[PDB]
C-alpha cells in the first residue's frame, strides 16, 4: 500500500510536468481511443 | 489615510455640528498610533 | 462600390502612429513624440529613395495649403489630440453651421406646433389610470418647451460643429484633380479632406489636425452629451445628479491640458469609485474605507508620476471626488456608470501592450503539489456527483489504485456519492485515478460554431504581408493568406471535423510551418489585445470550446430549539489577468482527466504546447517592425511589438476549461473556512456569496456583522490557496461587501437594482450601423433606446416627448442633411415645403405606414397583442386628441397594397403588406448569405441547400396558407421548425459582414438589377409615405371611434385582397392593453366605476403604509413533434390530415405514422416588492398577464417621487372592459424525390369527483344538469320523487328550464326528424303532439313536484302546465340555439362502459345534427337517418347541412359545431347526492 | 397621525394578511386533497376555507346547521368538530375576532389525551 | 407524488408565516409547527429520536410541552395516509393517537 502511494505520487508529478516521461510514448496518451471517432 | 478617514466623516449620518468637530480634532492629530486611535473611536460613535 | 457609405459612428482604436504618418508625408510639422521612432525613421528614409505613389501625394497640397495658411498667423502651436480635449469639446462657429441651424430650428418649430395636443394625449392616457391628481405641473411645460431645453444646453453649438464636419468628411470618402482650400468663419478656419482635418482658431491661433476617427468620436462623445443633460434637466429626479455630473465634466476636462493621455487613468478610476463611495454606506465593521484607500494611493501615483505632484492639489481633488461621488439615494449612485466613455477614448500604441503582456507571460513561479492535488480531487469528485446524479446512483468508468481508501472502495461498490470533505481527506487516494470514457464526440450534428465569422491571422512566412510597403523600409513578401474563417470554412472542397482532431492527435500541428499569432489592438477602452491565428488551429480551439461546453461543462453548472435563518456577503473579483497566470503544470492535470472522459490523446493541453515554441508580435498596420531586411520570425529580438517565447494563455481561447479548474479551489477555500459559497461568473467578473447559519432572535446588524467576519475569514484563505497556484488574488483590488454585488442589470443591494437609465439615453443618436444610411432603422434604435430607459427608470411620457423630437430631427436630416445623391428634387422640395405633410408622417405609427415606432402601450408594456390593433387604437387617441386630423384615419385604410407573396406572410404574420418596409442590409445579408451557401461545395453542406429550394419553400407555405382558412401564425409554427426554417437558421447566423458582400459583388450574386433596387429603398419610402397621406379616398362605413378590431380585420382584409381573395383570417387580432383598462384609487372611499357601471371585473392591488421605498432527445425528433402538434391542432385531426403531418415530420425524423402518434402530446422592485395583488374579483390570459404589468407600471408611477408610502394604505382596482373544427387542403404537396440524411436536418435513430374541490357556480350547473337529465329520461322510461322536491327547491331555475330544453330537444330529436318539420314554431307544435301522446303517469314525477308550493313560486290540470311549461323551456332551448347564447352549454353523460362511450357520442350528436337540420334546411331535402350508422348518418347529415349553407345565403349564423358532451364514470346519483351534501355544507 | 385613523389602517392591513393566509392554505389543503360521500378531516377542512374565501363568516348558527346535515353520522361530526378545532389552532387570537364567532368559542376547548 | 407533497409544504409554511406575523399572542403553538414545516423544508425526516430530544429540551415547560404535542397532533391530522410515512416515523403514531374530549 506505502509502494502503492509513492507510485501514485510519481505518476502525478511525471505527467504534470513535461520532458520527465522517460520514454512511455507520450504519458498523456495512455488513454483508450474510441469515442466513435475512427478518421482511419 | 487622513482623507479616507475624513470621507468616513463626511458619509457618516452624524450631526453637522459635530462632524465639524471631529474633523478639527482629526486635524489636530498628527501621529500614526494617534490616528489608530482616532479611528477607533470614530467607529464607536457610528455603532452608537 | 455605389451601395457602402462610409461608417457614421467610431469602430476602431486611436492610434497615434495613422496621425504622425498622415503628418509625415504632407510635411506638416507636429508636436506628437512617438515611444518608437522607427516610424519617425522609416518614412524619411523612404523620402530619402525617392519613393512615391497616389497617397504621398495629394498630402503634399494639403500640406502646402496648411503651411499657406500658417504663414497668415504667426505664432501658431499644433495641441495634440489628448491636450485639446476641452477646445474640441468647446469650439463653436456660427458661419461654419448654417444649414444644421435652419433644419433643427424648422425641427423646434414642428415640435411647437405639436407639442401641447402631445401633452394633452399623454394627460388623458395618464388621467384613464386614475393617477390626476399626482401629476407634476413642471411636466407640462417640459412637454411643450422642450425644444427650447435642448437649444439652450451648452452642447448644441459643439454639436452642430462636429456632425457638419464628419457629414463633409464623409461625403469627401464617397466621393474620391481639386486641391481643398480653407473656409474661413467667425471663429475658426477649416480645411476637410479625405484623411486630414485641419482646424485652425483665429483668437487663440491653437492648430488641430484630425483624422477621420476622431471626428468620429467627437461628434459620438458630444451628441451624448448634449442627450443625457437635456434628460437630466427635463427630469425633475436627476437634479442633483445633473450637478454632480456638470462639476464632474468641468474638472476632467479642466484636466486633460496639463496632463494629456495620462488623464484617461483617472477617468477610468471612476468605475472603482463609485463602489468605494458606495461602500462607504455599509453598516457592518471598518471594511466601509477598504478600497478607497486603494483608489486614493492610485490616483495619488497618477499625479506623483507625472510631475504634476504637491500637496494641495491631491487634496482638492479628493475634495471635488468627495462632492462628485457622495449622495444619499441609493438608486442615483449607479447613474455614475453611465458617464464612464462621455470624455473620449485614448491614444494607443503598441509597444506599451506589448511590454504589459511581456511583463506577465515571462513571468517564473513556485507551485506546491498537494493544493494541485487537492484541487483535482475535488475536481474528479464533482466529475463523479454529476454523472452519478443524470444516471441514477452510478459511478462513472474509472479504476482506483491500490492505496485507495475503504471509504470511496465501499461508496464505488455501493453507489453512494461523495461529499468535498471526503474528497479532501482522501486527495492521495485520487494520485493515480484513470478515467474510462463515457462522453460522445458530436462533430456532425453542430455545424453553427464555424459560421461565425472571425479574424485569422496570415503564414509564418509571410508575416510581413499586413504592414504596407509605404510604412517598412525593406519591401515586404506578398499574401496569399486568406482573411476570414468562413471563406475558409465554406470553400474547402474535403472537410472532416474529425481530421481537425487529428492535426492535434497526430502532432502535426507542433512541426507545421504556417502557424502564427498575431495581436490586435481593442476598440473602445478607457485604459487590451485580442488574438489572431490561423485556420487550424482556430477550428480546433472552437471544436475543444464545443466539446468542453456540451458534455462536462453542464456538470459544473448549478437541539437547534430557537431555529437559524441564512446571512451572506458578497466577495467581487476581477479574473482578467488570470489566463497569462495559467501554466502547463497547473492545468496538466485537470485536462488528463477531460483526455481520459473523452478519449482524445493529448487534445486540451494543445495551447501551452503550441505558444512555448511560438513568436507572438502585435500587428498594427501603421507601426512597422525595425527590421532593416526581412528576416523569419525566430530570428527577431524579444523587444518592441515582439514576445518571444509565452508560457501562459491568450485571452479567451480556453475559458470554459479554466473557469472548470479555478471553481475546485474555491470549494476548498470553502470547506477550510467551514462557509457555503455560491459562485457566479461573468465577463472579467466573478461573485462569490459566503453563507452562514444565524440565530434569528438576533437583530439585523449582529447578523450582517457575523457574516462579514467569516467572509474576511473565507478571503484570508482563498487568497492563501490562490496564490499557492499562483493566480495572485491582490487583496486591494478585490472588494468585500456586505450588500451589494455587481451584476449584468446593475447593482444589486440587498434585494434592490441600482440600475442605469441615462446609458440607453446617450446611446440615442442619429442614424445606425447600416452599410446604407436608413431612416427606418434609425428610428427604430430611437425609439428601442427609450423604451429601454423606460425599463431602467425614466419617465414614460418624457422619452416619449424626446422620440417626437428625434424623429423630427432624424426626418429633416435624412431629407435636408445627407451624403446620398439619390434624394432628387422629387420628393424633397414637397416635403420640405409641406410642414404638416412631415408631422403627419412623424407621429403616424409604423405598422400602419407611419415612421414613428413605439406606441403609447409599449411604454407601460413590454409585450403588446397586436401592433395593427395597437396602432390604430393610438391613431383613434391622437385623433382623439385632435393631434391629426380624421381625414388620416381613412387614408390608413384606403393605402395602397404591396406585393408580397405567401412565404413573406408565413415569415411575418403580423405583416399587413406595407409598400417597402423592408431594411436595405437585412435584406442583402440574406441574399448574401443565401448565395455563398448554395455555392459552398464543403461536404457538410451537401442536400441542406439546393438551387431549387425557394420554389419548394413557397409550394409549403402555399400548401399550409392556401385553405378555405387563412391562418398565418401556425403556418410560422410550422415553417419555423421545417427545412425551410432550418436553412433559415444556418442563414441567420452567417454574418457576411463588409467584405463577403465585397467578394458577392465581385462574384456577381447581387445583380446590376438589384444593386439599383437596393439602392434607392429610403427614396421609394419617402414617396410611398408621401403618396399615403396626399391621397384623398374615403368609405362610408368606416366611423370614427369605432373597435380597432373591427378595423385591424378590416385592413388586412383590405391590404391582402390578392391572395386571400375573400378568406377569413384568424388568430391575429389581440385587443391592446391601454383602451381596455380602467383603473382607480380607493383609501376608504367608494370606487366610482364600482358605484355605477357595476363592474365587477377587476384586479386588486394592495399598499402598505409607512414602507420605506428607498431604504431597506434530439432536436430534430422535438422539431417533427411540434410540426406533429401544430399541424395536428391547427388544422384538424383525422386520418387524411395525420398522413400529411407525418410527411411533414418525416423530413425532420425517422418515424412511422403510428410511432408518431405515440410519441407526440427592471425598476418596479422599488414598490412591488411591498404589493399585495388579488385576481379573485377578474373572471385571454394574455390580456390578464398584461393588466398585471400595466397595474405595477401604476404602481411605480405613483410613487417615483414620494420618498415614502405615507400614512394610508393605497387599493388599486384595474377594471377590465370586455368556429373552425377542421381546415381541409386545396394544394397537393410536392414533397421532394428523395430525403437528405444529413444530421444537421434529420434525425434518424428514434431513441425515446370531489365536490369540495368544486366552485360554487360548478356546483350549480352539475346540480342542474343531474336534475334535469335525471328526470327527462324517467319520462323517457315511462322516494326519488321527494328527493327531487329537495333538489328544485335548492336549484336556480333559469339553469333548470335551459336544461330541461336540451334534454327534450335530444329526447325528441328523432321523431322530429322522422316527421321532418321545418322552423321553429313547426318542431315546436311536433314536440307539444309528442307530449300530448304522453300520459298524466308519464309526467306525475313534476306534477308531485309542482304540488310542494314553494317549488311551484320559484318557478314561475297540471299534466298540460308540464306540457307547456316542456314547450316553453324548448321554446327558449331554440331561441338561444338560434343567435348562440348557449356559451356554457354541456349534455352531461353517465356511463358504465368505456367502451361504448363513442357510440353514445356519436348518436347524441346525430341527434344534434338532426336538430340543426331540421330548424335550419328545407323539409324534405334532409337524408334520412334510417337504416344507418351513427357515424355514416353524422357524415351524412354534416354533409347536407354544409350544403345547404353554401346554397342558401343563411347558414353562415347556424353553427355546425357538434355539442360538448362532458363525461363521468359515476351515476346520476352520487353527482346529485354529492352536489346537495356540498352545497349544504359550503355557505349557502 | 392620530391614533384612530392608524388602528383603522392596521385593522385593513390584518384583513389583507388573513386573507392571503386563507387563500395560501386553501391551495396546500386542495393540493393535499386531490392525491357515499360522508366527508372527513380534511373534506371538511376546505369548506370552512372556502367560506373564507367567498368573503363570509363561520357563525354558530352555521355549525348548528352543519350539525343537523350531519346528523346521522356521529363519527363524521366528531370529524368536523376536530376539524373547527385544527382552525382554531391555526388562527392566531387576535384573529378570531376578524374570522367569526366559532373560533373564539372553540380556542378555550382543548383536548384532555394525546 | 413527491412533487405534490413537497409543494404542499411550501404552501403551508408560506400560510404560517403570514399568520404569525400578526399575533397579539419558548416555541409554542404554530410557531413550531413552523419549525417542524422548516424542518420538512430542509427533507429532514420525522424520527423519534427527534421528538424525544424536543421532549427533553422543553421538559420544565409543561404546557409548551402540550403546545409542542397539539402542534405535532395538528400536523398529524392534516396530512393524508398514504403520504403519511412519506412524512416520517411520528406522523403515523401520531395518527393512532386521539383526544377523549373536546
Amino acid at each position: 500500500i506505502s509502494i502503492s502511494t509513492l507510485e501514485g505520487h510519481l505518476s502525478s508529478i511525471m505527467i504534470a510536468i513535461p520532458g520527465l516521461g522517460k520514454d512511455p510514448n507520450d504519458p498523456t496518451a495512455d488513454v483508450e481511443i474510441n469515442p466513435d471517432l475512427k478518421p482511419i | 489615510s487622513r482623507s479616507v478617514i475624513r470621507s468616513i466623516i463626511k458619509s457618516s449620518r452624524l450631526e453637522e455640528d459635530r462632524k465639524r468637530y471631529l474633523m478639527t480634532l482629526l486635524d489636530d492629530i498628527k501621529g500614526a498610533n494617534d490616528l489608530a486611535k482616532f479611528h477607533q473611536m470614530l467607529m464607536k460613535i457610528i455603532m452608537k | 462600390n455605389q451601395i457602402l457609405y462610409p461608417e457614421v459612428h467610431l469602430d476602431s482604436p486611436i492610434v497615434t502612429n495613422k496621425i504622425v504618418a498622415i503628418l509625415e508625408y504632407a510635411r506638416v510639422p507636429h508636436a506628437y513624440s512617438l515611444e518608437d521612432p522607427t516610424l519617425c525613421q522609416n518614412i524619411k528614409h523612404r523620402l530619402k529613395n525617392g519613393f512615391s505613389n497616389q497617397m504621398i501625394i495629394n498630402n503634399v497640397e494639403v500640406g502646402n495649403v496648411i503651411k499657406s495658411k500658417l504663414r497668415s498667423y504667426p505664432a501658431h502651436s499644433h495641441i495634440p489630440y489628448p491636450n485639446c480635449n476641452q477646445d474640441l469639446f468647446n469650439i463653436e462657429d456660427k458661419e461654419s453651421t448654417r444649414k444644421i441651424r435652419e433644419l433643427l430650428k424648422k425641427g423646434n418649430s414642428l415640435y411647437s406646433k405639436v407639442s401641447d395636443k402631445v401633452f394633452q394625449c399623454l394627460r388623458d392616457t395618464n388621467s384613464r389610470l386614475g393617477l390626476g391628481s399626482e401629476l407634476r405641473e413642471d411636466i407640462k411645460e417640459k412637454v411643450i418647451n422642450l425644444g427650447v431645453y435642448m437649444h439652450s444646453s451648452q452642447w448644441f453649438e459643439p454639436f452642430l460643429f462636429w456632425f457638419t464636419v464628419k457629414t463633409e468628411m464623409r461625403s469627401v470618402i464617397k466621393s474620391q484633380r481639386h486641391t481643398p482650400v480653407f473656409f474661413t468663419g467667425s471663429s475658426v478656419e477649416l480645411l476637410i479632406s479625405r484623411d486630414l482635418v485641419a482646424i485652425i482658431s483665429k483668437e487663440s491661433q491653437h492648430v488641430y489636425y484630425l483624422t477621420f476617427e476622431l471626428v468620429l468620436m467627437y461628434c459620438d462623445v458630444i451628441e451624448g452629451r448634449l442627450m443625457t443633460e437635456t434628460a437630466m434637466t427635463i427630469d425633475a429626479r436627476y437634479t442633483e445628479l445633473l450637478g454632480r455630473v456638470r462639476y464632474m465634466w468641468k474638472l476632467i476636462d479642466g484636466f486633460f491640458p496639463a496632463l494629456g493621455n495620462p488623464t484617461y487613468q483617472i477617468v477610468a478610476m471612476l468605475e472603482p469609485l463609485s463602489l468605494a463611495y458606495l461602500q462607504l454606506r455599509d453598516i457592518t465593521v471598518e471594511l466601509r474605507g477598504a478600497f478607497l484607500n486603494h483608489c486614493f494611493t492610485e490616483i495619488h501615483d497618477v499625479l506623483d508620476q507625472n510631475g504634476f505632484s504637491d500637496e494641495g492639489t491631491y487634496h482638492e481633488l479628493i475634495e471635488a471626488l468627495d462632492y462628485i461621488f457622495i449622495t444619499d439615494d441609493i438608486h442615483l449612485t449607479g447613474e455614475i456608470f453611465s458617464f464612464f466613455r462621455s470624455f473620449g477614448h485614448p491614444r494607443l500604441e503598441a509597444v506599451t501592450a506589448a511590454e504589459n503582456v511581456r511583463k506577465y507571460m515571462n513571468q517564473p513561479k513556485v507551485i506546491v503539489y498537494e493544493t494541485l492535488m487537492k484541487g483535482h480531487a475535488i475536481f474528479c469528485g464533482i466529475i463523479i456527483n454529476g454523472y452519478r446524479d443524470r444516471h441514477g446512483g452510478s459511478w462513472p468508468p474509472l479504476t482506483l489504485p491500490l492505496h485507495a481508501a475503504d471509504t470511496i472502495r465501499n461508496a464505488q461498490a455501493s453507489g453512494d456519492g461523495l461529499t468535498h470533505e471526503q474528497c479532501v481527506d482522501n486527495w492521495k487516494s485520487f494520485a493515480g485515478v484513470k478515467f474510462g470514457c463515457f462522453m460522445p464526440l458530436s462533430l456532425d450534428s453542430d455545424l453553427t460554431m464555424y459560421l461565425k465569422d472571425k479574424a485569422l491571422a496570415a503564414l509564418q512566412r509571410e508575416w510581413d504581408s499586413v504592414y504596407p510597403k509605404e510604412f517598412l523600409r525593406y519591401d515586404p513578401p506578398k499574401g496569399t493568406g486568406s482573411r476570414r474563417l468562413v471563406d475558409v470554412f465554406l470553400n474547402d472542397s474535403s472537410f472532416d471535423p474529425y481530421d481537425v482532431i487529428m492535426y492535434v492527435v497526430s502532432g502535426a500541428y507542433l512541426h507545421d510551418p504556417e502557424f502564427n499569432l498575431s495581436y490586435s489592438l481593442k476598440e473602445k477602452e478607457i485604459k487590451r489585445l485580442f488574438a489572431k491565428m490561423t485556420y487550424k488551429m482556430r477550428a480546433c480551439q472552437v471544436i475543444a470550446e464545443n466539446l468542453i461546453s456540451n458534455g462536462i461543462g453542464k456538470y459544473f453548472k448549478d437541539e437547534n430549539m430557537e431555529a437559524y435563518e441564512t446571512v451572506s456577503a458578497f466577495i467581487t473579483t476581477d479574473l482578467k489577468k488570470y489566463c497569462l497566470n495559467w501554466r502547463y503544470e497547473t492545468i496538466s492535470l485537470f485536462a488528463q482527466r477531460l483526455n481520459e472522459i473523452y478519449g482524445l490523446p493529448s487534445f486540451f493541453q494543445w495551447l501551452h504546447k503550441r505558444l512555448e515554441t511560438s513568436v507572438l508580435y502585435v500587428s498594427d498596420p501603421h507601426c512597422p517592425p525595425d527590421l532593416d531586411a526581412h528576416i523569419p520570425l525566430y530570428k527577431v529580438p524579444n523587444d518592441q511589438i515582439f514576445i518571444k517565447y509565452p508560457m501562459g494563455g491568450i485571452e479567451g481561447y480556453c475559458q470554459k476549461l479554466w473557469t472548470i479548474s479555478t471553481i475546485p479551489y474555491l470549494y476548498l477555500a470553502a470547506y477550510e473556512s467551514g462557509v457555503r459559497i455560491a459562485s457566479l461568473v461573468q465577463g472579467d467578473n466573478q461573485t462569490i456569496a459566503v453563507t452562514k447559519r444565524v440565530p434569528s432572535t438576533w437583530p439585523y446588524n449582529l447578523k450582517k456583522r457575523e457574516a462579514a467576519r467569516v467572509t474576511r475569514d473565507y478571503f484570508v484563505i482563498l487568497r492563501q490557496r490562490l496564490h499557492d497556484i499562483g493566480h495572485h488574488l491582490k487583496a486591494n483590488e478585490t472588494i468585500v461587501s456586505s450588500h451589494f454585488f455587481v451584476y449584468s442589470k446593475g447593482i444589486y443591494y440587498d434585494g434592490l437594482l441600482v440600475s442605469q437609465s441615462l446609458k440607453s439615453i446617450a446611446r440615442c443618436v442619429f442614424w445606425s450601423e447600416t452599410i446604407v444610411d436608413e431612416t427606418r432603422a434609425a428610428c427604430s434604435n430611437i425609439a428601442t433606446t427609450m423604451a429601454k430607459s423606460i425599463e431602467r427608470g425614466y419617465d414614460r411620457y418624457l422619452a416619449y416627448s424626446l422620440n417626437v423630437l428625434k424623429v423630427i430631427q432624424q426626418i429633416l436630416i435624412s431629407l435636408g442633411f445627407t451624403i446620398n445623391s439619390t434624394m432628387t428634387r422629387d420628393v424633397v422640395i414637397p416635403l420640405l415645403t409641406n410642414n404638416d405633410l412631415l408631422i403627419r408622417m412623424a407621429l403616424l405609427p409604423a405598422p400602419i405606414g407611419g415612421m414613428n415606432y413605439l406606441n403609447m402601450s409599449r411604454l407601460f408594456v413590454r409585450n403588446i397583442g397586436d401592433p395593427v390593433t395597437s396602432s390604430i387604437a393610438d391613431l383613434k387617441r391622437m385623433i382623439l386628441a385632435s393631434l391629426m386630423p380624421e381625414e388620416t384615419l381613412h387614408q390608413v385604410m384606403t393605402q395602397q397594397p404591396g406585393d408580397s407573396s405567401f412565404l413573406d406572410w408565413a415569415s411575418d404574420p403580423y405583416s399587413a403588406n406595407l409598400v417597402c418596409v423592408q431594411s436595405i442590409t437585412r435584406l442583402l445579408k440574406n441574399i448574401t448569405a443565401r448565395f455563398v451557401l448554395i455555392h459552398s461545395p464543403n461536404p457538410m453542406l451537401k442536400g441542406l441547400f439546393h438551387d431549387d429550394s425557394k420554389e419548394e419553400d413557397e409550394g409549403l407555405a402555399a400548401f399550409l396558407m392556401d385553405r378555405h382558412i387563412i391562418v398565418p401564425r401556425a403556418a410560422h409554427e410550422i415553417l419555423d421548425h421545417s427545412v425551410t426554417g432550418a436553412r433559415e437558421s444556418i442563414a441567420g447566423m452567417l454574418d457576411t459582414t463588409k467584405g463577403l458582400i465585397r467578394a458577392s459583388m465581385r462574384k456577381g450574386g447581387l445583380t446590376s438589377r438589384v444593386i439599383t433596387r437596393l439602392s434607392n429603398y429610403d427614396y421609394e419610402q419617402f414617396r410611398a409615405g408621401m403618396v399615403l397621406l396626399t391621397g384623398r379616398k374615403r368609405n362610408v362605413l368606416i366611423d370614427k371611434e369605432s373597435c380597432s378590431v373591427q378595423l385591424a380585420r378590416a385592413l388586412r382584409s383590405h391590404m391582402w385582397a390578392r391572395l386571400a381573395r375573400g378568406r377569413p383570417i384568424y388568430g391575429l387580432e389581440v385587443p391592446d392593453v391601454l383602451e381596455s383598462m380602467r383603473g382607480h384609487l380607493i383609501r376608504r372611499h367608494e370606487t366610482c366605476v364600482i358605484c355605477e357601471c357595476g363592474s365587477v371585473n377587476y384586479g386588486w392591488f394592495f399598499v402598505p403604509s409607512g414602507c420605506q421605498l428607498d431604504d431597506i432527445p434530439s432536436r430534430s425528433l422535438r422539431s417533427a413533434v411540434r410540426i406533429a402538434t401544430v399541424y395536428s391542432w391547427a388544422y384538424g385531426d383525422d386520418d387524411s390530415s395525420w398522413n400529411e403531418a407525418w410527411l411533414l415530420a418525416r423530413q425532420r425524423a425517422n418515424v412511422s405514422l403510428e410511432e408518431l402518434r405515440v410519441i407526440t402530446p427592471t425598476s418596479l422592485v422599488r414598490v412591488a416588492r411591498y404589493t399585495t395583488i388579488s385576481n379573485d374579483n377578474l373572471s385571454t390570459n394574455f390580456i390578464y398577464q398584461q393588466g398585471m404589468l400595466l397595474g405595477l407600471g401604476v404602481l411605480e408611477t405613483l410613487f417615483r417621487l414620494e420618498k415614502d408610502t405615507g400614512s394610508s394604505n393605497t387599493v388599486l382596482h384595474l377594471h377590465v372592459e370586455t368556429d373552425h373544427p377542421r381546415i381541409p387542403s386545396s394544394r397537393k404537396l410536392e414533397l421532394r424525390a428523395e430525403l437528405c440524411t444529413n444530421p444537421l436536418i434529420y434525425d434518424n435513430a428514434p431513441l425515446i369527483v370531489e365536490f369540495v374541490t368544486w366552485s360554487t357556480p360548478q356546483l350549480y350547473h352539475i346540480l342542474a344538469k343531474s336534475t334535469a337529465l335525471s328526470m327527462i329520461d324517467l319520462v323517457t322510461k315511462f322516494d326519488d320523487i321527494n328527493s327531487f322536491i329537495t333538489e328544485f327547491l335548492l336549484i336556480e331555475p333559469r339553469l333548470f328550464t335551459i336544461y330541461l330544453g336540451q334534454c327534450a330537444a335530444i329526447n325528441w330529436a328523432f321523431d322530429v326528424h322522422y316527421h321532418r318539420p321545418s322552423g321553429k314554431y313547426q318542431m315546436g307544435e311536433l314536440l307539444s303532439s309528442f307530449l300530448s301522446r304522453m300520459s298524466k303517469g308519464v309526467f306525475k314525477v313534476l306534477v308531485n313536484a309542482l304540488s310542494h308550493p314553494k317549488i311551484y313560486k320559484k318557478f314561475w290540470n297540471l299534466h298540460t302546465t308540464v306540457c307547456n311549461m316542456v314547450y316553453t323551456c324548448y321554446m327558449t332551448y331554440l331561441d338561444l340555439l338560434l343567435n348562440e347564447e348557449l356559451e356554457e352549454f354541456t349534455f352531461l353523460l353517465c356511463e358504465s362502459d368505456e367502451d361504448v362511450v363513442p357510440d353514445r357520442f356519436d348518436n347524441i350528436q346525430a341527434k344534434h345534427l338532426c336538430v340543426l337540420a331540421d330548424l335550419y334546411c328545407q323539409p324534405g331535402t334532409c337524408p334520412p337517418i334510417q337504416g344507418l350508422r351513427p357515424v355514416e348518418k353524422c357524415a351524412v347529415l354534416t354533409d347536407h347541412i354544409k350544403a345547404e349553407a353554401m346554397l342558401s345565403p343563411a347558414g353562415s349564423s347556424w353553427n355546425i359545431n357538434p355539442i360538448i358532451v362532458d363525461h363521468y364514470s359515476c351515476s346520476l346519483t352520487y353527482l346529485r347526492r354529492g352536489s346537495i351534501k356540498q352545497i349544504r355544507l359550503r355557505v349557502d | 397621525v392620530s391614533a384612530n385613523h392608524a388602528s383603522q389602517q392596521l385593522d385593513q392591513l390584518k384583513a389583507v394578511h388573513l386573507a392571503s393566509a386563507v387563500r395560501d392554505l386553501e391551495r396546500a389543503m386542495t393540493t393535499l386533497k386531490l392525491w357515499a360521500l360522508g366527508y372527513s378531516v380534511i373534506m371538511f377542512m376546505i369548506t370552512a376555507v372556502k367560506r373564507l374565501r367567498e368573503s363570509k363568516m363561520l357563525t354558530l348558527s352555521w355549525f348548528n346547521q352543519a350539525l343537523m346535515v350531519i346528523a346521522p353520522s356521529q363519527e363524521e361530526t366528531m370529524n368536523l368538530k376536530t376539524a373547527m378545532w385544527i382552525l382554531a389552532n391555526l388562527i392566531p387570537r387576535d384573529m378570531l375576532s376578524l374570522t367569526g364567532d366559532l373560533l373564539p368559542s372553540l380556542w378555550g376547548s382543548g383536548l384532555l389525551m394525546l
